DNA sequence: AAACCTTCCCATCAGGGGAAGGTC
DNA sequence: GACCTTCCCCTGATGGGAAGGTTTATAAT
């Protein structure tokens, strides 16, 4: 398949690529037929239909009609799986600053254009106006001026001085400078004069200048103009038990920002005062900066609910983002676990299995060994016998547990004999029997521990458990040379 | 079954490539393309594939051969 | 009418008519922004009410700005009060409408939120008044709706649950962790339909292929679509009754016992 | 500081109060713009024919 | 699909457009029923049972 | 408790649902305890054709049944979502070379 | 682990 | 929250018509 | 027979209802 992976800055335009519409409401369903209204967060149109190879209106209903779109209602007919990949995007009237290159321990975009944090803060909030490209002004391209000094200022010069307000000003400050420029400079200032403080900022700026000139991105990409949205399904309105509905709080962030975004167009066409356009770019920028990362602003509250909500950098860091909690580690089928016993008459190489958990884990083995001798006609009679429990497929189990070596693993796992690899002795009762030998690696008490079991599946796994899992395999310690099957008591 | 594998681990060294080369015998066997090459005492594929391996008469070499030859067997199957 | 025509609006006579338009229009719009930017508390003061409705404060103030815009706009002087009065209604309108609008994850009609409104304040009236709470019908004839509206309404309203609650007596155990797949498929249905093409392909190896083949055409095996038996018919030239009986055959050849028995196990 | 309610509340709180040839004279400085606008547009051709 | 169809045409077995979901005794207990209660909203229609 | 293959998460595919069903969390020490072993086949089965892998659970158990033990991995679910969830921000995140 | 060898096939590939 | 007005998608009806049937 | 009366299929006619919009004037900072 594929090679390495590559991460940069987005492009409005590549935002826009992975876009197939944009959303206009913030609304999600009909709140009646609780098909998506179109064209909101939930919507049939710009992501997909809510039932597999289903038009919204069903007029091209059928399943051969594969890519067709359709025309009453817009919508392309494929598995609603797609309502969990396809993205969509919303069209910012102002633009709006990546909290994430603002609130960065090293600020990406005030660390960029040689600026303090305090003073790009100020300038977002409208307390303070800021120059851009003045030719041959009094002032350089970068300064802060208040109201009282941004009303006389104008009046000496009407053109040839730009000074806005806001987030437009960061973003003409990134795009006005090309950083060659201020790069081939800050080479004969580093050169010259020693001051500690020159050359480290000189390093810092410098590699950031040069790095950033390499990939291609460009520094106007930490202004957001355009803004990606998240697929439905990651985010769902799955309806719950007793007619209420469950939702991730992704959706109120998502319709927050709509709203304002939608309402600062419509104080734009209806000609408002400065002042309250100012107040709702503000709001605009703490809502999507609440959308981005939760905790560096004011930490909007939920809806009747006094918790803050799950932002999506919140979805993503953490001990219980997709990090830690999916991607190192995962639940797993074909598994159980349960309480242990001694079972002394075991050899090292074996551990007692409950029948039950034997049965209910080897589930496919058992339908395939008994569709393969014969003894089931088809899968589905393989799973009514096993459901039964008839008495031959007792048998069939020895068969398919003999050389099928199982894993064991206790809840404090510390080193690698944490888990080691037994081969499976069918028990009768609930509770598994763990030779005593190997406790001393487990440091397992008798004392209610409870311990894992897994299922190797390809024949690579069962490879692998029987000549590096296996406890025969494993009986000196990896840290010394002492041997850890000593007798224990 | 069997309990320790370190014959295995003395005729091909690096104990990893065992794991690799006898998973690939187990896949030629289970996959019925071929057959066991020692008696079958009622063992899985794994068993067998190892039990193969303590006799020294499969390692990497010896089924990249087999392939080879396979290779030119049914080269020669174009007629 | 006079936006609209303006709207849709030698040389310097008429450039001076339009400097003195647009004279107007910055003047009309530095004395509303004067009236508004003066009225501004006002609005704060109002949209203090509407708190905990759902929407934010911010919110709110801005949209009794928006209120208060469309009012300094129709308002006219010489009716006489105290434009203030004016100005209450409309930022009430825009606040109270706003919030009604856009402050709920599924958005309802306006009536409709006022109709729960209304519910409401009648539950309130007879809390006490019928000692534990009033019967489920009684409240529904103070209504004047057909009735059963009173349990439509009711079943609705429920505001959707965040995802991300934590589960009863555990963090951080979330909610939204145990909301199972039930559009996905199981694995031994899957494999049981795998094995039914199989099943199926053998027993159609029996039968002849002009058999085989409008079997598979009236039905959409092994193909794109199923065809109306006059498509089959235009597709063989033989043509819709031949048809009509070749199926009852076929499909008798299928159901007599033998080569029926593995199909009636799926 | 940096709380989005505040920088309103302060900026609101700069401009004065509403008492009362204020009012009264906005109103007759809207009514003199549209005044001005209807005096042009008082001799628009196609406001004649439209008329 | 196609070959359910099939299936369902040769033996004429009507498939029914209900889904099951009642509650059945967990997997792995067993025990013997003490008591059964019923809960009914306002008017609308019992079961027998109830 | 035990499991062989029943409900998955909507969210994310992973297979706790309901009674407790789902393997005991494989945690990152337990990725740990494979990784000191030479079995990588072992994690890569345990963290993609068992759990996150929507298409490669049942075309696994289809060759399962089939009695051919192989296995076409993919990509997990977890990690497509986490390519959305990073791609939902201003970062643009590829994939490059074949 | 076992894949090393698998991966030193496509490193040096 | 209420009174009055407008619009849009829609679940049923007057009316037409094309023949169709029955009779002094 | 010719004309008189009758019964089902489409035209759309328009009545129904739900959703949405615009005002509401003692003052209300
Ligand atoms: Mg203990
Ligand atoms: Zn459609």
């Amino acid at each position: 398949e594929f090679d390495a992976i590559k991460i940069a800055l987005a492009s409005p335009d590549m935002i826009r690529s992975w876009s197939f519409g944009e959303v206009k409401k913030p609304e999600t369903i009909n709140y009646r037929t609780f098909k998506p209204e179109r064209d909101g967060l939930f919507c049939a149109r710009i992501f997909g239909p809510v039932k597999d190879y289903e038009c919204l209106c069903g007029k091209y209903k059928r399943l051969k009609h594969r890519g067709v779109i359709c025309e009453k209602c817009g919508v392309e007919v494929t598995q609603t799986k797609v309502r969990r990949e396809r993205m969509g995007h919303i069209e910012l009237a102002s633009p709006t600053a990546h909290i994430w290159f603002l609130k960065s321990l090293p600020s990406r975009i005030g660390l960029l254009l040689d600026m303090p944090l305090r003073d790009i803060e100020r300038v977002l909030y409208f307390e303070s106006y800021v120059v851009i490209e003045g030719g041959m002004t009094n002032l350089e391209r970068q300064q802060i001026l208040t109201e009282e000094q941004y009303l006389d200022a104008l009046e000496e010069f009407g053109d040839e001085f730009d000074a806005k307000m806001g987030a437009e000003a960061i973003q003409a400050l990134l795009k006005s400078m090309d950083l060659e420029q201020e790069c081939e400079q800050l080479r004969e200032e580093l050169n010259e004069t020693n001051s500690e403080t020159k050359r480290k900022k000189l390093t810092k700026r410098i590699k950031l200048l040069e790095a950033f000139v390499q990939s291609g991105n460009k520094p106007e990409w930490m202004i957001l103009t355009v803004l990606p949205v998240l697929p439905p399904d990651l985010r769902p309105l799955v309806p719950l038990d007793g007619g209420r509905f469950a939702t991730s709080d992704l959706n109120d962030l998502y319709r927050r920002v709509i709203n304002r975004n939608n309402r600062l167009k419509r104080l734009l066409d209806l000609a408002a005062p400065d002042i309250i356009v100012r107040n709702e770019k503000r709001m605009l920028q703490e809502a999507v900066d609440a959308l981005l990362d939760n905790g560096r602003r004011g930490r909007a509250i939920t809806g009747s609910n006094k918790r803050p909500l799950k932002s999506l950098a919140d979805m993503i860091k953490g001990k219980q983002g997709r990090f830690r909690q999916n991607l190192l580690g995962k639940r797993v089928d074909y598994s159980g676990r349960s309480v242990i016993t001694v079972g002394p008459y075991l050899r090292l190489h074996q551990c007692g299995l409950p029948k039950k958990m034997a049965l209910e884990l080897f589930k496919p083995f058992i339908y395939g060994k008994l569709e393969l001798r014969g003894l089931a006609t088809t899968i589905k009679a393989a799973k009514k016998m096993v459901e039964r429990e008839e008495a031959v497929v007792w048998d069939i189990l020895d068969e398919v547990i003999r050389e099928h070596p199982v894993l064991l693993n206790r809840a404090p796992t510390l080193h690698r004999l944490g888990i080691q690899a037994f081969e499976p002795v069918l028990i009768e009762g609930k509770a598994i029997q763990l030779h005593p030998l190997v406790c001393a690696a487990y440091n397992a008490d008798f004392d209610g521990d409870q311990m894992a079991v897994h299922v190797p599946l390809t024949l690579e796994a069962q490879l692998e458990a029987r000549a590096l899992m296996m406890s025969t395999n494993n009986i000196l310690s990896p840290a010394n040379g002492e041997p850890i099957i000593v007798p224990s008591q | 079954a069997r309990v320790t594998v370190q014959d295995a681990v003395e005729k091909i060294g690096n104990r990893f490539d065992l794991v690799l080369v006898a998973a690939r015998r187990a896949r030629q066997m289970q996959v019925g393309g071929k057959d066991p090459l020692v008696p079958e005492e009622n063992d899985k594929t794994t068993v067998i594939a190892l039990r193969e391996i303590e006799e020294g008469l499969i390692n990497n070499q010896i089924l990249d051969v087999r392939e080879r030859q396979e290779q030119q067997e049914q080269e020669a199957a174009e007629l | 009418k006079q936006f609209d025509y303006v709207n849709s609006m030698t040389i310097e006579q008429v450039k001076d008519i339009n400097r003195r338009m647009s004279i107007g229009e910055a003047k009309a719009r530095r004395a509303k922004k004067e009236m508004v930017e003066a009225n501004l508390r006002l609005v704060i003061s109002i949209a203090k009410k509407y708190t905990n409705r759902g929407l934010q404060f911010l919110d709110l103030i801005q949209e009794g700005n928006i209120g208060l815009m469309k009012a300094v706009d129709k308002f006219e002087y010489r009716r006489g009060y105290k434009f203030s009065t004016y100005a209450t209604w409309w930022i009430r309108q825009a606040i109270t409408r706003s919030i009604a609008d856009q402050a709920r994850t599924i958005r309802i009609p306006v009536h409709m939120i006022e109709t729960i409104n209304k519910l409401n304040r009648i539950s309130r009236q007879m809390l006490q008044e019928m000692g534990r709470e009033p019967t489920p019908e009684e409240l529904a004839e103070r209504m004047l709706m057909p009735e059963d509206k009173i349990r439509k309404v009711l079943k609705i309203a429920k505001e959707p649950i965040s995802m991300e609650t934590p589960i009863g007596d555990d963090e951080d155990s979330h909610l939204g962790d145990f909301i199972e797949d039930t559009t996905l498929e199981l694995p031994l249905d899957s494999a049981t339909t795998e094995s039914l093409r199989a099943a199926t392909h053998d027993v159609l190896a029996g039968l002849t292929a002009r058999e085989a083949k409008v079997l598979r055409m009236r039905f959409g095996i092994d193909m794109n679509t199923d065809y109306t038996l006059e498509e089959v018919g235009k597709q063989f030239d033989v043509t819709r009754e031949r048809i009509r009986q070749i199926e009852a055959k076929a499909l008798r050849k299928l159901r007599h016992p033998s080569r029926s028995e593995v199909l009636r196990s799926f | 500081t940096t709380d989005p309610v505040r920088m309103y509340m302060r900026e609101m709180g700069t401009v004065e109060l509403l008492t009362r040839e204020g009012e009264i004279d906005i109103a007759k400085r809207i009514e003199d713009g549209i005044n001005q606008v209807q005096c042009s547009v008082a001799e628009y051709p196609e406001a004649i024919t439209y008329l | 699909t196609p070959e359910e169809k099939l299936l369902r045409a040769i033996f004429g077995e009507k498939a029914s457009d209900v889904k099951d979901s009642s509650l059945r005794v967990p997997n792995g207990v067993s025990g013997t029923v003490i008591d059964v209660q019923v809960f009914t909203r306002d008017g609308v229609e019992k079961d027998k049972r109830a | 408790h035990a499991r062989s293959t029943g409900s998955y998460s909507l969210v994310t595919q992973q297979p706790l649902g309901g009674a407790q069903f789902g393997g005991q969390r494989f945690g990152e020490m337990e990725v740990w305890a494979l990784e000191a072993y030479g079995a990588a086949y072992t994690l890569q089965e345990m963290l993609t054709v068992k759990s996150d892998d929507v298409n490669g659970r049942t075309k696994m158990y289809k060759n399962i049944v089939d009695g051919n033990h192989q296995m076409e991995p993919g990509m997990p679910e977890s990690f497509n979502v986490l390519l959305k969830e990073i791609r939902s921000l201003g970062i643009n995140i590829e994939l490059e070379d074949e | 682990g076992t894949g090393y060898a698998y991966h030193q096939d496509r490193m040096r590939r």
